């Protein structure tokens, strides 16, 4: 039983159309609606900027340095920056076919145009400094849970 | 309004074959038997009516030229391009069977009757961009 | 060092980086141009 | 011996005279 | 697509229209020989590049050739997708 | 060979119609298509802002002390704020004549118009916050060389 058409390249199996899946995929900040490009732009900064500096901070060339905090902060900085550059630039040259694949049930939401572009990649911008700082604000204080010690 | 007793593939339509063009086969079998698919599969036709989509128009000749008169003998297939906006084409079957000879007068658009040994050359035609044609 | 100021120290990184960045920047979005114009 | 802020001098004598010379030479041949 | 050259060794035997899979030939009428009529390239736009057909024409110095061009689409590179 | 008519009081001399003038005029965040007044300001904001603080930072009456960073943050931060309450007075009693005289060959944008312009006051406001801080953020540790010396 496929979406429309059993000769269709596509199949009905239980893990792209499964209850639960779609549920979780249908909220996601991509998708869910009764939002504006704004605020998708914020979380998605948020939520990658707060574990984007990891997978360096302790593994950095720095790595035991009594630094290596600030070190991964400013890496993560600069790596939002560029992404958003990216991001940008794609937006610029962006409107041949101005579409996106579908094969969620319905269209994901009007946020496929240029400027709704540019807003989304200006609160992505936004959003991962914010996720930046609030992690190195975690990670800042060593004793953090040692104050607690529990 | 017939499709044959299959049970789903991977290769079928893509975004192209939606956004620019669809293919579309369909003949009499007054007859059910087993038969293959060139994205993959062998299943079993129906009575009659036999309604097929599809996205080259290789897949569709080849099923109309070596397994519906070569296997099946049925030759009343029809085989429509399909434009963007839902509009079709009617390319072939143009003479029946697709003796590609026979007709009484053809059509005419074009000739070139002339052997090889006087070629067009470089430095002869030049200062323009027509072909290896016009003498 | 020499005689010469701190120049070799910072005049490598945006000739380095920067400026291959803007070029390819700038030329990505030349190799998408519109018509009849193109800057 | 060596040299001083003349060196920024020889730097001075570029980007106006060689820089946009060819600069103009370059973009003659119509982009 | 691509560019189609006739010639005047078409015997008749008609091998090449029933080799292209891509509809680009038709026989039409010719007087000369005993053909009365000679092969030729009406839809050249659904050229392909297989030249399954030269290989099915069995004259000496086989009587077409396909000049292969340079305006390829995707028509004239065949994809699905 | 004037714009339209060779007795208009304009010149057509190769600094107001040069090529490479005009490409990078009409780009610029004053007039680039395919944004939102929001992200002007933003942009314009972030800017100004970023060079703002450097002209007192160094040069204020406690130019060599031990906290003219903040202080020189404080001065700018209070700068931009006062020129959003100039703008936006501005547009307050904007509309006689509501235009903007045009050289540049096209009209500008539909920016011209209150509310656009008080949106635009907005994001200036917020881009010149923004420009700050990370301004005082690069002077922030003069070791910022240092720990390259590079
Ligand atoms: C432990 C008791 C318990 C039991 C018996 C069930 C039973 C069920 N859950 Mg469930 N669930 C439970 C606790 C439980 N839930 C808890 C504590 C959570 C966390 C909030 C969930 C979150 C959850 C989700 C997110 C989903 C289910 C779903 C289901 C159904 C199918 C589960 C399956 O086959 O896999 C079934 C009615 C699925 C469902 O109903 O749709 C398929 C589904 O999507 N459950
Ligand atoms: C393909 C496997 C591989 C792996 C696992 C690593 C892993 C690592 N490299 Mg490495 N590297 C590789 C290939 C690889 N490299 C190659 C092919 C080159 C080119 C010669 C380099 C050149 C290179 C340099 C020059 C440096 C590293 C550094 C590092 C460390 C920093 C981690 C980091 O920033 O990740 C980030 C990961 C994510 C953001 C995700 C880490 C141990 C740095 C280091 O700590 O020194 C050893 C460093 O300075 N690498
Ligand atoms: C002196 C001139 C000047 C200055 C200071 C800035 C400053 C800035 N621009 Mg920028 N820009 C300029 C001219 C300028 N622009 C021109 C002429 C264009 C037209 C091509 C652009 C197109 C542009 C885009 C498309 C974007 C920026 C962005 C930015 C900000 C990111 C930081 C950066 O280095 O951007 C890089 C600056 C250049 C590559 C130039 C920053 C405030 C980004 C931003 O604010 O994110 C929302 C962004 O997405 N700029
Ligand atoms: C056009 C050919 C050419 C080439 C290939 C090089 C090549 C080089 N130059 Mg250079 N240079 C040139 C002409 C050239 N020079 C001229 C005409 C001048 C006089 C203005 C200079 C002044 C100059 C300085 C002041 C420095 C270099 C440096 C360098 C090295 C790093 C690249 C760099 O940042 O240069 C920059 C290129 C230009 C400014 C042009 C590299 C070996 C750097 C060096 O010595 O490495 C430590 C450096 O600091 N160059
Ligand atoms: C000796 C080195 C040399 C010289 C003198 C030229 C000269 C030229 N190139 Mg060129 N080119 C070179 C190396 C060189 N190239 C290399 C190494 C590559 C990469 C393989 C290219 C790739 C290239 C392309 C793709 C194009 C040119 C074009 C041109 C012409 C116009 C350039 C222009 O608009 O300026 C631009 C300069 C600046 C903006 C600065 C000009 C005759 C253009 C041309 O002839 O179009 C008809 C063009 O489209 N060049
Ligand atoms: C006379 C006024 C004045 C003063 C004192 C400064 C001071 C400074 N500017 Mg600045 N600037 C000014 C006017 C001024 N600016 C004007 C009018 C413009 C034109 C828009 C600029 C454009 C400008 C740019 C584009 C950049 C600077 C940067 C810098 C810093 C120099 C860093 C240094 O050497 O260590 C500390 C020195 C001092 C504290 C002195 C410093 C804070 C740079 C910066 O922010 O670093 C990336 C930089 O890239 N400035
Ligand atoms: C020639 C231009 C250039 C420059 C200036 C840099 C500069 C830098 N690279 Mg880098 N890199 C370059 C080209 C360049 N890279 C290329 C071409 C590659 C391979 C494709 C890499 C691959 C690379 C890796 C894999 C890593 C760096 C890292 C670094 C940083 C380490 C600090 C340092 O070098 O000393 C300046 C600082 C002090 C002396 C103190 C620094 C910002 C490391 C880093 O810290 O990244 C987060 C790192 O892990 N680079
Ligand atoms: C979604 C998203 C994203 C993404 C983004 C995008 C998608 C972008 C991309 C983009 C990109 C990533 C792009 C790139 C590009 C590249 C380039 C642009 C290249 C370069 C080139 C070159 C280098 C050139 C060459 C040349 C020429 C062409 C001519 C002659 C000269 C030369 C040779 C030089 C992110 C991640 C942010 C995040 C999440 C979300
Ligand atoms: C388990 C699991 C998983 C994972 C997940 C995770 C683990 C997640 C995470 C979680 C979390 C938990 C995270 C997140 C968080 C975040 C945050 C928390 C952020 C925050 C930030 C912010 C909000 C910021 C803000 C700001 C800005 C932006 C600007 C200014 C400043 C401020 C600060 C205000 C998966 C998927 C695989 C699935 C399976 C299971
Ligand atoms: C004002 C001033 C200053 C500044 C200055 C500067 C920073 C300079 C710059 C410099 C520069 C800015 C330089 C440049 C150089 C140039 C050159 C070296 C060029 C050449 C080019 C060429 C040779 C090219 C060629 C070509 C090609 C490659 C392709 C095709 C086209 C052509 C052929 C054209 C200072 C502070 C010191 C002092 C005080 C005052
Ligand atoms: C664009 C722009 C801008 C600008 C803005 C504006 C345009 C503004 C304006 C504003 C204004 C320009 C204002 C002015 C005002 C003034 C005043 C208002 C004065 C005062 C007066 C008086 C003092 C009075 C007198 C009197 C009377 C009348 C009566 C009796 C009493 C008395 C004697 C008191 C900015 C830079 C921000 C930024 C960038 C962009
Ligand atoms: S080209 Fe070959 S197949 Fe075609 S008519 Fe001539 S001899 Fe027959
Ligand atoms: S490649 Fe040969 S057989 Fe195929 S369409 Fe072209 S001429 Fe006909």
């Amino acid at each position: 039983p496929s979406r429309r058409d059993p000769q269709i390249g596509n199949l009905e199996t239980p893990i792209n159309n499964s209850s639960l899946v779609k549920w979780f995929i249908n909220n996601l900040p991509a998708y869910r609606p009764g939002i504006t490009p704004l605020r998708r732009g914020l979380e998605v900064g948020m939520a990658h900027g707060y574990w984007l500096l990891g997978p360096f901070a302790k593994l950095g060339p720095l790595r035991d340095t009594d630094v290596a905090n600030i070190a991964g902060l400013l890496a993560t900085l600069g790596m939002v920056v560029i992404s958003t550059l990216a991001v940008s630039l794609y937006a610029a040259t962006d409107p041949p076919k101005p579409v996106a694949t579908v094969t969620v049930p319905n269209p994901p939401d009007t946020f496929d145009t240029t400027e709704g572009w540019n807003t989304f990649a200006s609160g992505f911008l936004i959003g991962g400094v914010g996720g930046a700082v609030v992690a190195y604000f975690i990670l800042a204080n060593i004793e953090l849970i040692q104050n607690i010690f529990k | 309004g017939q499709t044959p007793i299959f049970g789903g593939s991977t290769g079928g339509l893509l975004t192209k074959a939606f956004r620019e063009e669809k293919y579309v086969i369909t003949w009499t079998s007054p007859k059910e038997q087993v038969f293959e698919m060139p994205t993959g599969g062998a299943a079993i036709m129906r009575q009659g009516p036999n309604k097929l989509e599809l996205a080259r128009k290789e897949y569709c000749i080849a099923l109309g030229g070596q397994q519906l008169r070569a296997k099946f003998r049925i030759t009343d297939y029809k085989i429509y391009r399909v434009y963007p906006n839902g509009e079709v084409q009617y390319l072939h079957p143009s003479d029946g069977v697709f003796p590609e000879k026979v007709n009484e007068g053809r059509q005419k658009v074009g000739y070139v009757d002339r052997n090889i040994g006087k070629n067009p050359d470089p430095a002869k035609l030049k200062f323009s961009g027509m072909t290896t044609y016009n003498a | 060092m020499f005689s010469a100021s701190f120049l070799p120290s910072i005049l490598v990184p945006l000739t380095g980086l920067v400026f291959p960045a803007i070029a390819m920047a700038l030329l990505l979005i030349y190799v998408e141009r519109e018509d009849p114009s193109g800057i | 011996m060596s040299i001083s802020d003349t060196q920024v001098f020889v730097a001075l004598v570029i980007a106006l005279i060689p820089g946009v010379l060819a600069f103009r030479l370059a973009t003659e041949l119509y982009k | 697509s691509h560019s189609v050259k006739i010639y005047d060794t078409c015997i008749g035997c008609t091998q090449c229209v029933r080799a292209c899979p891509t509809d680009v030939l038709e026989m039409v009428p010719w007087d000369g020989c005993k053909a009365g009529q000679i092969a030729a390239s009406p839809r050249t736009e659904d050229c392909v590049g297989c030249k399954r057909c030269e290989t099915a024409c069995p004259t000496d110095f086989l009587s077409i050739r396909v000049y292969l061009s340079n305006a390829e689409t995707t028509r004239s590179m065949g994809l699905a997708y």
